[PDB]
């Protein structure tokens, strides 16, 4: 049954620019399609229907467009209200499929990432478990990149990492990545450093700290 | 005011049984059609089950038939899931939606209630104080924070200085463990000078264990 296909599945524009958003179905659907729109924790709402047709309350610069099997939606002038994610829906054949979605990103200039490197609490050291911090704070774009060298020693499978979304005011990300290693395994090593590259800055970044009995 | 409001969702033991209500306001309820849809945790959107105004005819899903039934009773105005036997697979949170006028697209969505189907065991989290050992600067920005580790399920709220502190703080999405149970670190961005009499502290809120720690990150 008709998958449906969300190109590209992210975009990157500027408040005011024009946004064009494409999906598409695996055969015609001729125009019973819906759009829905779906802000960062909220539910969805139904933008366009039919196709062309706006549902109200929904602003004019919303636009929908295209037939068969192939179709637009159109945000004219993007408002900072409009940076969300963007789903359609074909109802022209059971059973009712979705497209898998749009998210529409705000692009923005490049960021300095500030590096921040966290030892474990002695708190956490008595239960047996040892969790270092690495916070890239504040930066853009999202594509960024943080290893861990323990004793100048490449460490894998043994992180976690967290972004948060684009911030409110300045739009850009943050991120969390977490080394978490016994105590024992934790205590037979010296230096703990978190490499990081981006973008946005020189060659690759490092900061660190040694258990220093 | 139109509204969707839904409830009964929680923590459930997988081959266990939920019922979830859709409660409708605003408008002429024995008129309109109603459905579920689901979104997985993250990932996209899946339609579940459908019903005719009356109640005379329902319709499901593949991946949910022979296990979900929905239900409907016009007097009281409430939609109704009733679920049996769950996959931990059927975690999602759960919309009912009411279908717009001739056919099957959805022009009113309520809030959402998330399912959580484990056999992982409800468990308040520990809370870790993120302070850095960098007793240094002159640097220009500071960070301190908090590691929220180990707890089961979602959701838990953090604050700072019992809603005082707002600005510079990132509170991080939880992150599924390869124990599984959830962990997320909220840190607190600020630039070196008002910390000198500003003291810090975490306000972690864990509702499904009735955890509620304030640590406060001791400075150097």
């Amino acid at each position: 049954d008709i998958q449906m296909t969300q190109s590209p599945g992210t975009l990157s524009l500027s408040p005011g620019e024009r946004a064009t958003l494409s999906c598409r179905a695996s055969q015609s659907v001729s125009s019973y399609l819906a759009w829905y729109q779906q802000k960062p924790g909220q539910a969805p709402r139904l933008l366009i229907y039919d196709a062309s047709n706006r549902a109200t309350g929904i602003p004019a610069r919303f636009s929908g467009s295209g037939s068969g099997t192939e179709f637009t939606l159109t945000i004219s002038s993007l408002q900072s209200e409009d940076f969300a994610v963007y789903y359609c829906q074909q109802y022209d054949k059971w059973p009712l499929t979705f497209g898998g979605g749009t998210k529409v990103e705000i692009k923005r200039t490049v960021a300095a990432p500030s590096v921040f490197i966290f030892p474990p609490s002695d708190e956490q050291l008595k239960s047996g478990t040892a969790s270092v911090v690495c916070l890239l704070n504040n930066f853009y774009p999202r594509e960024a990149k943080v290893q861990w060298k323990v004793d100048n020693a490449l460490q894998s499978g043994n992180s976690q990492e967290s972004v948060t979304e684009q911030d409110s005011k300045d739009s850009t990300y943050s991120l969390s990545s977490t080394l978490t290693l016994s105590k024992a395994d934790y205590e037979k090593h010296k230096v703990y450093a978190c490499e990081v590259t981006h973008q946005g800055l020189s060659s690759p970044v490092t900061k660190s700290f040694n258990r220093g009995e | 005011e139109v509204q969707l409001l839904e409830s009964g969702g929680g923590l459930v033991q997988p081959g266990g049984s939920l019922r979830l209500s859709c409660a409708a306001s605003g408008f002429t309820f024995s008129i309109y059609p109603m459905f579920w849809v689901r979104q997985a945790p993250g990932k996209g959107l899946e339609w579940v089950s459908w019903i005719g105004p009356s109640g005379g005819i329902t319709k499901y899903a593949d991946s949910v038939k022979g296990r979900f039934t929905i239900s409907r009773d016009n007097s009281k105005n409430t939609l109704y899931l009733q679920m049996n036997s769950l996959r931990a697979e059927d975690t999602a949170t759960y919309y009912c939606a009411r279908e717009g006028h001739n056919d099957w697209y959805f022009d009113l969505w309520g809030r959402g209630t998330l399912v959580t189907v484990s056999s992982a065991s409800t468990k308040g989290p520990s809370v870790f104080p993120l302070a850095p050992c960098s007793r240094s600067t002159s640097e220009s920005t500071a960070a301190l924070g908090c590691l929220v580790k180990d707890y089961f399920p979602e959701p838990v709220t953090v604050s700072w200085n019992s809603g005082a502190l707002t600005s510079g703080v990132h509170t991080f999405p939880a992150v599924l463990q390869s124990s599984g149970l959830y962990s997320l670190s909220s840190v607190v961005t600020v630039p070196s000078s008002n910390f000198g009499t500003q003291t810090y502290t975490c306000n972690v809120d864990h509702k499904p264990s009735n955890t509620k720690v304030d640590k406060t990150v001791e400075r150097k």
